[PDB]
Parts: C-alpha cells; structure tokens; sequence
C-alpha cells in the first residue's frame, strides 16, 4: 500500500501539471503523458484494482477520483485524436474505473457528479479502439446500476443513451456489445426519455429485435437477455406507435417472444412477458396474429409461476387476448 | 443488467 501510495502520487502530480498548464491560458509546453510514465502507473493499479482488499486500500486514498481526473483530463487536452499511448492509457484507467465503481454507491456517485469526466466518457464511445469502447461501455454499465437521482440525470444530459446505441449498431465484437447492450439495458429502466431515446436511433429497434436470435460463440445468454430487456423496457412506447410495432413484426419478433416463453432463463421468459403484454393491448392485428401462433395457451403455461412479473405478465397478456378473440375464431366469422 | 468488474 506504499505502492498503491507511489503511483497515486504520480498520478496526481501529473493532473495538476496539467491542470496548470490549462489555468495558464485563462483571463510552459504541453504536458505529456510519456514524458511521466503514465501509462505504467495506472496498468499497474488497474491490475491491484481486481483485488477486493486492494480496491479498499485504493478507495482510502481517493484513488477512483485521481484515477477518473487523469482520464477526464487527457481526454480534454487530446481529445480523440490522440495517439495509442493515450488510447492505451485511456483503457487501463477505465478497467480500473469499472473495478472501483463495482458495487460501490460511494464511487457510482463521485464518478457521476463529475460532470466533465461523463463527457469524455460518452466520448470514447466513438473510439477508433472497439477495445475501448467495451471498457468504457462496462463503466457506464455500472454508473447505471442502481444510479441515484442525480446520477441518472447526468447520464442522461451527458447523451450516454443515444451514445450507446448507436454504438451498438457499429460493434464488431460479442464481448463489446455484451457491455454496450447491458449498459443500455440499465439505462433503459430509468426514465422514459431514456426509453424514446432509445427507439428514435435509426435501425435501433430492428438491431435490437436481431439480438434476439443471436448465435453466442461463448455458450451464452447474455446477448439475447440484454436484447431483450432493453426491448421490454422501450415495449410501452413502442405500443404506442404503429411505424415501431411494424418494425418489430417485419423482423419475426412476435414469433420469437413466443419461442422465448420456453427458455430455461427466467430473465428470458420475464423479459418476452413483460414486452407481450403491452404489445398485445389494443392493437387487433398483433392480437390475432398472436392467437395464430398459439400465444394463448403458451401463456396460459406460466401464469402460475412463483416469478412475480412472469406471472404478472403473463396473465396480463393473456386477458389482452381472451379480451379480443379475433372474428375468425367466433366459431367462425 | 447487473454491474460487474472488468471483463
């Protein structure tokens, strides 16, 4: 801890070498990260960073400030177009950053009242590094995970919704996009503006309805999870605008909700619960295109489930249905 | 989604 004391020190020194050098020109040469040994310094604490007793050790001196300053500030004087020395400092601070905001109600919300520090974040969004991306998408992740009152008012005014999802539709990567989207997925239970933001991206809501199906290389759900939740959380707008259900429709989404009533993922099956209820309210032509598929006894199945918003939901969808028995079906006609 | 530590 010594150590951890060392590099905080050179840290701090650093930012206010740089913080100089930007007071000077209010009403010496430019700082460089190399010409101190940045980049070193904070691999290095990123990696005591995954450590729980180590992270404590860090949090005594306000190490997630200093570290989350240094990143704020190359970001302002370099902005992006820096070179990879600074990109490379840039991952390391927010692998450490994603570390030290884990679980951390205190940390969450220092990090969230530096407002300066949120833009640079949402920044590197569009980073020329799809590796950065990811580290920064896991930050805003975590920001967004039990957020306070003020910190879910500047996630929203910095733009880390419309951000995040249009970089999701330019991801490359399975593991970027497991950030981006669970980040999204937080974000979206926020407010409903998060939720509108969200489905006015263009391409957004046929993205989303494709990562329903996605194929994982990895054996895993956390693609179609975090797809589908963020589905379920913009589902109560979409219901309201018939150019958004269409969209949905023309990318088999109805078909598939149903397919994902049988997963063996409650977060799954919640999730297609929760957006088939307000879909199957009002509108008569996914009613009956729901009833043609068998919807009705599929939800009919979970309706008793010990899982209090799958059987909410559920049920829910299910009246919207017994409610509006299509034409057909009265014994016909 | 949940938080979680670098991945």
């Amino acid at each position: 801890h010594h150590h951890m004391l060392h590099l905080l020190e050179q840290i701090r020194a650093y930012c206010e070498t740089c913080w100089e050098w930007q007071e000077a020109h209010e009403p010496n040469p430019m700082p460089a990260p190399v010409e101190h040994q940045i980049c070193p310094a904070v691999c290095v604490l990123m990696k005591l960073s995954f450590d729980e007793e180590h992270r404590h050790a860090m949090n005594e001196l306000g190490g997630l400030q200093a570290i989350a300053e240094l990143l704020q500030v190359d970001c302002e004087m370099y902005g992006l177009t820096n070179d990879h020395y600074s990109i490379t400092l840039r991952r390391y601070a927010g692998m450490a950053l994603t570390n030290l905001t884990f679980g951390d109600v205190a940390n969450k919300a220092t990090l969230c009242s530096m407002k300066g520090c949120m833009r640079a974040l949402v920044a590197q969004l569009k980073s020329e590094s799809e590796d950065l991306q990811q580290v920064i998408a896991s930050v805003l992740r975590n920001l967004s995970w039990r957020a306070d009152v003020n910190s879910k008012k500047t996630l929203r005014e910095v733009g880390s919704v419309k951000a995040l999802m249009e970089c999701a539709l330019e991801v490359k990567k399975e593991s970027t996009l497991k950030s981006v989207l669970s980040a999204l997925w937080n974000l979206s239970a926020h407010c409903t503006e998060n939720k509108a933001d969200i489905c006015a991206v263009d391409g957004a809501l046929a993205f989303l309805v494709g990562t329903l199906t996605y194929r994982s290389q990895t054996n895993t759900l956390a693609i179609i999870e975090s797809g589908g939740g963020i589905l379920r959380n913009v589902s109560s707008l979409i219901a309201t605008n018939e150019d958004h259900r269409q969209i949905l429709r023309e990318n088999n989404c109805l078909q598939t909700l149903l397919q994902h009533l049988k997963s063996h993922s409650l977060t799954i099956v919640s999730n297609a619960c929760g957006t088939l209820w307000n879909l199957s309210a009002r509108n008569p032509k996914d009613q009956e295109a729901l009833w043609d598929m068998g919807a009705v006894s599929m939800l009919k199945n979970l309706i008793h489930s010990k899982h209090k918003m799958i059987a909410m939901g559920s049920a829910a969808a299910l009246r919207n249905l017994m409610a509006n028995r299509p034409a057909k079906y009265k014994d016909a006609n | 989604a949940g938080e979680s530590l670098y991945e």
